[PDB]
């Protein structure tokens, strides 16, 4: 009974409703606990299929505070409130993205 | 008697040697050292009487050395034997040569009731000689732009009978639900009811359509295992022309030589290689005799490849997941410390040679996923052929339900939670926004 | 329960079906019909619950049928099961597809304690589709101009260590003694101590010299099993350019696909194909589980090839030569009647598709030859690696002694004499003109 | 006398044999058994006196067997003869070899007043050996996404004289009216007034434009029959590069070998193959002598191909549509039961080998369409060269009128109505919304 | 030196005939080659640069100013994606080109195919974004000339307008062959 309509989703937690701020705190705390580094990416939704998004300030290495990460997230969200904004944890020892998901979706 | 020249009581293996572990059971009341030396010789040298030509080449240097006999924990007739091999006894990067030199004739000697190859310690040199996987774990993740979660596949059910259009539309329905990949059936390459060209064309069209619709880089596993290597290369290049980013193969049935050639071609053409373990059980179903699946996994990783089927272990048989996680370690990590419980008898280092994804499929569905995530980590792929297709709402709805279940499970794991116990709460919370997940969890409670 | 749709109490197989025999042992106290139907389904179709896509293709027509359960003579828990397969379930001439569809996943089901593939009845159509052996028995005899007697080979001992010149001169010494062929070692293709090009060049020169000297068309088995199919084809074509009339391969280690491609290339280039059964024991050493060697022999004969290793059975183990002679029948004759003692569970006809030579090697020397001739007939080859080389007078003298022993034995057999009993008199009479034969018979009395 | 060894009074054909039916008329007052045995021998073996070499090969096994002489219903001098053939007398998938072995020399024997090949029962094995049609009926329907109705073609009139631009624009005008395809003329491949490259380029451009405009996947039949196979393959690959989904060929004039090669290339490149029956009448115009068109249709279906010209039978000659529908059955169905009225003398099964579309063209226009739909079913194509072009409103209007006539006819047939009788009412009702259809039906009442 | 002592357009032959054995004579404490005056004929025989200064300026549509490059730091360790994104970040700032490191062609941590693919994608993205014809220097110096030509043709297929090479380590013969291939394929 009923159909599931195709939805333009956003890559690993694109299906779930937008995450709450406490969940963002937990995610960034996990990124810290894994020794990864936070990195902020914003891009226009029309170019979601690109390979590299427009990066914010350089990745924060040795940064272990959640509050600065949240401040940077809200600052970048106010910078481009119409772009898709995601947070990525970078692992230096494996040269991969340990965890990444969208934080703010554009209008 | 062969112990005097093929049993070494105090020899220490060289770091360039090839070390092999055999679980051996000779005849009743035979010297364990003698049967171990017989196995070691039967791997390299064997004569029935005095011989002449062996005095023209130094048999002392070109011979194996069994250097340690250990008592198996559970049988006093079965014993672990560690045999060394000089590096020169093999080809520079030929897993086929390794298998021929290791199990070519040893299994035919009457003086052994049972023989089982357990572990192999490949020297760093031989690993550096082999081509290895064409892409690697991180490179595949980069080429698919998929992270955070394990990937989600499914076998296209039924096993056969589909035409090109029908197979393509079924693959499209499976793919558009957020499923990462789909694998063709291991025994389906080219059939009178379905010629491979039509299947490849239609599945490429469906993959392109689904990729455009869902806004994600997607792909389907295309099989190139066929009668001749020429046909295999032709189908691989046809898939390359159709923009398909991954192809699949059966390395045991097709052959180690064919697998190595396919991996070299994939590296030369920038293609991903999927592999299924068809006929592996015929070599590892018996727990006391044959070749353990860890050896086959090592051989495939050396010969090249990006994915390898394992099951998990769980779903039907709680079993001995320790050794399964052990071969997973040997599949992913660059180095693995010794672990007798995990079936790792050597300190094996792969240098900086990229690992291989693990494939977990068969007898699994939504209910098992938390434990699967816990045991396989993030570097694995999950396939639910019947589960996604047998979902009453359709393959797309089943794939979406499995995708959201995986997302919720990996979120809870990243939250710092013990997923195995509260898994029921996790799936209920996920179902609070996915009715298809709710009905699926209802189907196979 | 799957008996209702996968157990057929009164079905009669169609003459175009593929019939398979499985020696099955389910769990204790389980329905034998149910486990047989589970095996049959697991070969074709398997679902864990109600499914949808199977209603878009007629599962009734594309499904196997187990039609007969017979009680094994010796175990009441083990039972022979005969499963049918519609012709459309396979590829037109792909032994690889047959193996994938037959043992791809059936060995992983938990409801079976043990499973063993016993016999396969290939339909005439599928046999006519496959390329088959490139030359055939009579064609090989024509190309070698050798008749009357079985042919005589030998493995080049030691297993390795020889340079190109040394390997070539050893092969020449073995060949000039009347020996028909020599086979390279199964694990020796290309080594750091010996690159394959030098070995092929020197052995071709030695074969040409011996052919000129002895006045007989001779040849050596050249191995093309390697890391990649490209290297295999390159070495095969290099051997073709050097006028060598036969090459050898390991079909299990190299792969069924590689073997089929090599056989097709040999037919396209007019080359003889030798095959060794390396790693066959890992599939047939266990007498209760795995795949019987007759199935592998059938698969190799379908995939192409001129020679196949068997041992005899005798020399170390008197054993059960009945079933060995049975698979010999399946290797040589165009049709074979059913024989439960010989392990032939089907009336199998090959039409007019040429057979394959049998290879008997390992643990044999001069003393065994009369019985070997009696059991293997005239369509076989005998190899004595250590025996010919370990002869104190040299490889040439040992080869000559074995050659004259074979000549005397086949003469006495043609005389109408029972060779097995009076074999001692036969060998003494032969030694009355060959002192090397006398000393050889003295060595291993 | 040859009856003693080539007439079998009580032989039953084997299921792997090739069975042939000949309508034979020997000289007046000759033994019918003797002349039938003479025909059977002249197909396989013929000697004028005692011979020697036939004792080196078993003539008993490699010989045909005429096993049944039946009285023709209508002539007592003409008789049906059924001759068997062992499977080994032919090549594995060579229709050319079948024709050479069947009619190579039999038609030259003086002892036969007339000889006509009526029916052939191809064994399942030989059918499985041949490549067969590259796509098949359902696969072509999938690739064109056209169902419900038969497809609509037209020959480009006049027979020749058009330049590349003019031919392309005429094809575009025909195609944009809802017409499914257009076929080039059978005798027009490359001319001094028109080089094939220009025609292919312009027709590809026109097909692309019409496909964009009408919103339907369309195509034109491109001819590759030429002087050399190299030119044929070059033109086929040029059409492949230009995105054209179908090419056409004349298999009789070009040759069975050329047709088989073209079909194999189409399968290897994923191309549709159209075929015209040029010069078939020279073989089947005479109703008493020659080869019946059903045999040629069987040969073409075995050799590969997607479409075959038939006429219907109706439009000029009410004739004997029974046998026409019979060969239609042999063209479409996988199995056909025996039907003496339909000219089907054997129980012929094609396994699961896809059939071939039927082509009805020549001497037909709008008025005949209901009967054409009734007799040819939905798996056929209708071509109206002059009718669509000779329509006073233009080729596009004529094609649209024929398209809507076909739509109305298939709608009424699906409605459960007897179309043949009330066809006038059906066409009037269709004309109530298509004035071009009204004027067309007025033109050729 | 008479003109006939050399090959028609072989710098390798010139080096062999000039410094092949002269540096081994004991009667010389030190020897240094300072200047060479190549005759017009020998210059006309050699293939020369495939494009030239003005032709490169035309193919890049860059004038007025010198061009701006940068080596991708660190010297190694980058994966295909990381190397590509670093190159993209360098390129999008108005930088003309980027050069791969001279000792980095194909590594166990980085296979050349992935680097070429990712850097081509990044160059295309940066070219679209900045509105300027851009490119990155791709290295083809490798173990065998076959691999060099294969990588050069792969770069040609990926639309990359320039490749790089080490002529001393790779060899004068390899450099001449690479330049001839670049001229035959229209590559910088």
């Amino acid at each position: 009974v009923g159909d599931y309509q195709t939805v333009a989703t956003l890559e690993t937690f694109g299906f779930l409703p937008p995450m709450t701020q406490d969940e963002i705190y937990d995610q960034i705390a996990y990124i810290i606990a894994q020794g990864w580094s936070p990195l902020i990416e914003h891009v226009h939704p029309s170019r979601s299929m690109a390979t590299y998004w427009s990066y914010w300030k350089l990745p924060f290495f040795g940064e272990k505070d959640l509050g600065v990460i949240v401040s940077e997230l809200e600052a970048c969200h106010r910078a481009y409130p119409d772009h898709h904004v995601r947070l990525v944890g970078y692992d230096a020892y494996t040269q991969s993205q340990g965890a990444c998901f969208v934080v703010f979706e554009g209008r | 008697e062969y112990r005097d020249t093929y049993w070494t009581p105090d020899y220490v293996p060289l770091d360039t040697d090839l070390l092999a572990c055999f679980k051996c059971t000779g005849q009743e009341g035979v010297p364990k050292e003698e049967v171990a030396a017989a196995v070691a010789a039967e791997s390299s040298t064997g004569t029935w009487s005095t011989v002449w030509s062996e005095l023209l080449v130094d048999l002392d240097f070109y011979k194996g050395r069994c250097y340690r006999i250990e008592d198996v924990p559970g049988d006093k007739e079965a014993f672990y034997a560690f045999i060394a091999y000089p590096l020169d006894l093999f080809e520079e990067g030929s897993v086929t040569n390794v298998l021929t030199s290791l199990v070519g004739n040893v299994f035919g000697f009457k003086a052994l009731r049972h023989l089982r190859l357990e572990d192999i310690r490949f020297p760093m040199a031989f690993i550096k000689t082999c081509p290895g996987p064409p892409n690697g774990i991180c490179v595949e993740r980069d080429r698919m732009n998929k992270y955070g979660r394990p990937l989600l596949g499914c076998t296209i059910k039924p096993k056969l009978g589909l035409s090109g259009k029908n197979y393509g539309r079924v693959v499209y329905e499976c793919l558009r639900g957020g499923l990462d990949f789909t694998k063709d059936d291991e025994n389906i390459n080219s059939q009178p009811f379905q010629r491979w060209q039509n299947r490849f064309e239609f599945v490429a069209e469906a993959v392109a359509l689904a990729q455009q619709e869902t806004g994600e880089k997607k792909g389907h596993y295309l099989n190139c295992t066929a009668a001749t290597p020429e046909e295999m290369y032709e189908r691989a290049e046809f898939a390359k022309e159709l923009g398909q980013p991954i192809i699949m193969h059966d390395y045991i049935t097709g052959g180690f030589t064919a697998n190595t050639g396919l991996s070299k071609w994939c590296r030369k053409n920038g293609m991903l290689l999927h592999i299924h373990r068809a006929m592996h059980a015929v070599i590892d179903r018996h727990p006391k005799h044959g070749i353990h699946f860890r050896v086959l996994a090592k051989c495939l990783r050396l010969s090249g490849g990006d994915q390898l089927h394992t099951g998990t272990v769980v779903g039907k048989l709680e079993g001995d997941r320790q050794t399964t996680l052990g071969f997973i370690d040997q599949l992913r990590e660059s180095f693995i410390p010794e672990d007798r419980s995990r079936g790792n008898f050597f300190d094996q280092d792969w240098g900086s040679m990229p690992g291989v994804f693990a494939v977990a499929s068969g007898g699994i569905h939504v209910w098992h996923m938390p434990a699967l995530v816990a045991i396989f980590g993030d570097d694995s792929v999950l396939q639910f052929g019947g589960g996604t297709h047998g979902h009453p709402w359709g393959s797309a709805a089943g794939a979406a339900a499995n995708r959201v279940a995986l997302e919720a499970c990996v979120k809870a794991r990243n939250a710092g939670r013990e997923i195995e116990k509260e898994s029921r709460d996790i799936l209920m919370e996920a179902a609070k926004h996915s009715p298809e997940l709710a009905i699926a969890l209802e189907t196979w409670k």
